[PDB]
RNA sequence: CCAGGAUGUUGGCUUAGAAGCAGCCAUCAUUUAAAGAAAGCGUAAUAGCUCAGUCGAGUCGGCCUGCGCGGAAGA
């Protein structure tokens, strides 16, 4: 999966996800999957979403991952009293703001593009929209 | 080439800008040369279809405001956070 | 010139007179005899030359025998002894493989006097030069 | 689909230019016929396998209109097929006549031999003309 | 082990041995090594099959043979019936006898003769080793 | 037929009809394409 | 809606056999109003289905958005 090979810190606070997103336009490929809803994508959701599109396109073209977890999440198991120290990291998520270019694709037709991202978007928790590279 | 009917704005600020986006309109500005900037309010739909063409960002544009054709050029454009709409476009006198 | 009324077509060559391994009882199970394919068939086949896969209609009514009129064979049979090699293409288009030409297959597809549309000896002539290049072969026309 | 304006102007413009030089243009009904029959009719008229083509009453109406022609609307009723001759004697009426091998005539609505209109009762008159 | 040509090209004898017993054994190990070294493969018996099945169950017998991974050679017409010729692994003939009589109420019958040995099908080549 | 919230047109002979207030998928080439609860 | 929906050619290689309809390629030409070296089903290979002149003015489906539908089964 996708996760920081090294971090200056192991744990991190809650961190609220407010405001819009930065990456809204595609600057690597001709197409790509854009986000519309609000939430967070885990390493599993991202990886699983990659396999879908990457599989729907056989072994041609190229895909990019504009997003990245880089955010540890701690959780406490069952039969555990509150407190007693912060929980332990179980997985890493990535804050996705409305307009975050999730993935991108290039080297394949426009029709095959939607189909690819269509099977990948179904893996994503939040809604998404298909976008095409625009000039300026 | 691309004729874009425009009208000088009567009030600036995000407050007025928002009221424009709630009526199929969006804020704009034409700067450049020795002339002073001019607030402009272009139609959403109209410009929404004109920007769809790559020739809109390449070829020169002709904005008609108060009976005046100013040959400008698309400098920059701000698109909606996630919807296929426009927020503001900057034009340069050329 | 009328409608559907039996008209199969399965052969391997003009030499094999009523074969068995390739087809056999397959050329006669509805109204054709797996024996008379030498009487009416070679009624004039051995009078010319046997070596070109020539198919033929059937046309059966109910009068035992059949009145099938043999006609011009495929133009592909002319790509093994009239165009060049008999086979072996190696690679489809990754290589130009072989190559025909103008003069080639020119007076070879002209002999046809029972097929081809339009007598224009220029439009119906080049009509038998497309496939000769469709198999990766080059055009020396 | 359909044909664009500019793409339709040529179609009619062509059938019209060929009607100004056509020495003949017989009209008849060809419904229930097969390709083997159509081809046979084409092979008889010209070894080129090109002869007798089906066209709408409109494409023909404005084609026969684009050219100084009158009194032919009656020949354009429902299924219509034209047969013109740009070269050689337009006496090729015997070919189709014998092809239809019909004891009647109706099918061969009308025609225009050498700029001269002719009904259906005259299709036989020309089909019986000596060499 | 069958269908193989063995050649001898070099050797030698030594200080005490050199006996019919010595070289008899010397030949054993040489063969075992070679057979395992020259890409081994199975050889199953292929049978020539002639299936008479009405004139109406003919097309049904063909399709059944095609599924049995057989290879049709051509069908002969006999009376108001048909005789289908084809090759099929005695291995895979497995139950054709009855599967054929089932789709014909017994109408059909068939004869089976040995024809030749051919190289097995990868999938089956793995199940043999044990 | 197979009932499930999701209903689509598999083959080209599919038809999305509404009866009484429930989306259905009628077919005339494959009984398996019959759906319900759309 | 009633129609037509062809010809070179079963295109060439491969194959038991592939002919639009396993699969590699190739995808020109043709008589035309139009017909792809072929959409889906179907054949063991064929066959057989079949999608892409009349009638006389309306028809086709993407975008943004309002209001609804199914998704929704507890004592
Ligand atoms: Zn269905």
């Amino acid at each position: 999966m996708l996760q920081p090979k090294r971090t200056k810190f192991r744990k991190m606070h809650k961190g609220r996800n407010r405001g819009l997103a930065q990456g809204t336009d595609v600057s690597f490929g001709s197409f790509g999957l854009k986000a519309v809803g609000r939430g967070r994508l885990t390493a599993r959701q991202i990886e699983a979403a990659r396999r879908a599109m990457t599989r729907a396109v056989k072994r041609q073209g190229k895909i990019w991952i504009r997003v990245f977890p880089d955010k540890p999440i701690t959780e406490k198991p069952l039969a555990v009293r509150m407190g007693k120290g912060k929980g332990n990291v179980e997985y890493w998520v990535a804050l996705i703001q409305p307009g975050k270019v999730l993935y991108e694709m290039d080297g394949v037709p426009e029709e095959l593009a939607r189909e690819a991202f269509k099977l990948a978007a179904a893996k994503l928790p939040i809604k998404t929209t298909f976008v095409t590279k625009t000039v300026m | 080439m691309f004729t874009i009917n425009a009208e000088v704005r009567k009030e600036q600020g995000k407050g007025a800008s928002r009221r424009l986006r709630a009526a199929n309109k969006f804020p704009a500005i034409i700067y450049g040369g020795k002339e002073a900037p001019l607030a402009i309010e272009l139609d959403h739909d109209k410009v929404m279809n004109m920007q769809a063409k790559a020739e809109f960002y390449s070829e020169v544009l002709t904005i008609v405001v108060d009976g005046k054709e100013i040959k400008v050029k698309a400098q920059d454009v701000q698109r909606h956070p996630y919807k296929p709409k426009l927020q503001h476009i900057d034009f340069v006198r050329a | 010139a009328k409608k559907v009324q039996a008209y199969v077509k399965l052969q391997v060559a003009a030499g094999m007179a009523n074969p068995s391994p390739p087809v056999g009882p397959a050329l006669g199970q509805q109204g054709v005899n797996i024996m008379e394919f030498c009487k009416a068939f070679n009624a004039k086949t051995d009078s010319i030359e046997k070596g070109l896969p020539i198919p033929v209609v059937i046309t059966v009514y109910a009068d035992r025998s059949f009145t099938f009129v043999t006609k011009t064979p495929p133009a592909a049979v002319l790509l093994k002894k009239a165009a060049g090699i008999k086979s072996g293409s190696g690679k489809p288009n990754k290589d130009k493989v072989g190559k025909i030409s103008r003069a080639q297959l020119q007076e070879i597809a002209q002999t046809k006097a029972a097929d081809m549309t339009g007598a224009d000896i220029e439009a119906m002539t080049r009509s038998i030069e497309g496939t000769a290049r469709s198999m990766g072969l080059v055009v020396e026309d | 689909m359909a044909l664009n304006l500019q793409d339709k102007q040529a179609i009619v413009a062509e059938v019209s230019e060929v009607a100004k030089g056509a020495l003949s243009a017989v009209v008849a009904d060809s419904r229930g016929v097969t390709v083997d029959k159509m081809t046979e009719l084409r092979k008889a008229g010209r070894e080129a396998g090109v002869y007798m083509r089906v066209v709408r009453n409109t494409l023909l109406r404005r084609a026969v209109e684009g050219t100084p022609f009158e009194c032919l609307k009656d020949a354009f009723v429902g299924p219509t097929l034209i047969a013109y001759s740009m070269e050689h004697p337009g006496a090729a009426a015997r070919l189709f006549k014998e092809f239809a091998k019909a004891n009647a005539k109706f099918e061969v609505k009308a025609a225009a031999f050498e700029g001269e209109l002719i009904p259906a009762s005259q299709i036989d008159r020309l089909a019986t003309l000596p060499t | 082990v069958v269908d193989m040509g063995i050649r001898l090209h070099f050797g030698s004898y030594h200080d005490v041995d050199s006996s019919e017993l010595a070289f008899k054994l010397a030949a054993s190990i040489a063969f075992k090594e070679g057979f395992k070294k020259a890409k081994p493969v199975l050889l199953e018996p292929i049978m020539k099959v002639e299936v008479e099945t009405p004139e109406e169950n003919t097309g049904d017998v063909i399709g059944d043979l095609s599924r049995r991974r057989g290879m049709l050679k051509g069908q002969e017409s006999e009376v108001t019936g048909v005789k289908i010729h084809a090759e099929v692994p005695l291995s895979e003939m497995f139950g054709y006898a009855t599967q054929l009589r089932s789709l014909t109420k017994g109408r059909a019958s068939y004869t089976m003769e040995f024809l030749k040995y051919d190289e097995a099908p990868s999938n089956v080549a793995q199940a043999v080793i044990e | 037929m197979k009932v499930r919230a999701s209903v689509k047109k598999l083959c080209r002979n599919c038809k999305i009809v509404k009866r009484d207030g429930v989306i259905r998928v009628i077919c005339s080439a494959e009984p398996k394409h019959k759906q319900r609860q759309g």
